[PDB]
């Protein structure tokens, strides 16, 4: 989970 | 794996052709030689054990659909590598040409990509809110800026540092997509996200409002979820960094823009000389203002447009 929560 | 290095052709994840750098022995491996200590991409194999084996092909060519997101993580592995070192001066995320690793097919319709402490992770989406993540030089750079800032300010995954993290992967994402020019543009996610909406991305950094992220700190998210908001109020700081490039008026006050130029090397001294693990917003702003103070004076327009920037988003 990084790009996106 | 040892082997002579080779150039192979492939597909990526939009249909473009391009080539990539291989390594030959026996198979052609994705592993390429040019760049520092080597970049390397992984076939995950739709499960989550990391990093998988690394990427062999029979041929050297790449235009199997499996193959598109390995031939996209790897490329634009490249493009941000090479972002690092010719515009600022730093070899891989370490500063001393660390190997780059990338696995993709990670697990099953897996709508997210991320730096791991070790390497990048793409997950395939599931068709419908992605497409294979790997597809976006933006998210490909704004995952890999984590291991940048993992390196250099350590700023903590969590509040305030936490959106600061998240704003520099995207600021420095989208200064990776305007460096390779194709389709650049201050919105984040928009070649991979939503296949079937034409027109959207996972935030915007123009106006983080069309995605319900704040543009203002007096409209900041406080609560638990998203390790306390961390791409929410990102889009403070990613407004911010887009008035001191581009320039306009905010909430009634006006930004001289300086260019993206200049915003890249503004923020990348202050990630590198000045932020620290536990960086709040206010600390921030002061750090953007003496990296311009450092490299353009104290009576520059440089540090004007910063400090009017942060006054646009509320930040003090
Ligand atoms: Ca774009
Ligand atoms: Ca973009
Ligand atoms: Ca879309």
């Amino acid at each position: 989970g990084a790009i996106i929560g | 794996i040892t082997g002579t290095s080779t150039v192979g052709v492939g597909r990526g994840v939009l249909g473009d052709q391009k080539n990539i750098n291989t390594t030959y022995s026996t198979y052609y491996y994705l592993q390429d030689n040019t760049r520092g200590n080597g970049i390397f991409t992984y076939d995950a194999k739709y499960r989550t054990t990391l990093p998988g084996s690394l990427w062999a092909d029979a041929d050297n060519q790449f235009f199997a659909s499996y193959d598109a997101p390995a031939v996209d993580a790897h490329y634009y592995a490249g493009v941000t590598y090479d972002y690092y070192k010719n515009v600022h001066n730093r070899l891989s995320y370490d500063g001393n040409n660390a190997a780059i690793r990338s696995s993709v097919h990670y697990s099953q319709g897996y709508n997210n990509a991320f730096w791991n402490g070790s390497q990048m992770v793409y997950g395939d989406g599931d068709g419908q809110t992605f497409i294979p993540l790997s597809g976006g030089i933006d998210v490909v750079a704004h995952e890999l800026t984590h291991a940048v800032t993992d390196y250099t300010a350590g700023l903590i995954y969590q509040n305030e540092s936490g959106a600061i993290n998240e704003a520099i992967s995207d600021i420095f994402g989208t200064l990776v997509e305007f460096y390779a020019n194709k389709n650049p543009d201050w919105e984040i996610g928009e070649d991979v996200y939503t296949p079937g909406i034409s027109g959207d991305s996972l935030r915007s950094m123009s106006d983080p409002a069309k995605y319900g992220d704040p543009d203002h700190y007096s409209k900041r998210y406080t609560g638990t979820q998203d390790n306390g908001g961390v791409h929410i109020n990102s889009g403070i700081i990613n407004k911010a960094a887009y008035l001191i490039s581009q320039g306009g008026t905010h909430y009634g006050v006006s930004v001289v823009g300086i260019g993206r130029d200049k915003l890249g090397k503004i923020f990348y001294r202050a990630l590198t000389q000045y932020l620290t693990p536990t960086s709040n917003f206010s600390q921030l702003r002061a750090a953007a203002v003496q990296s311009a103070t450092d490299l353009y004076g104290s009576t520059s327009q440089e540090v004007a447009s910063v400090k009017q920037a942060f006054d646009a988003v509320g930040v003090k």
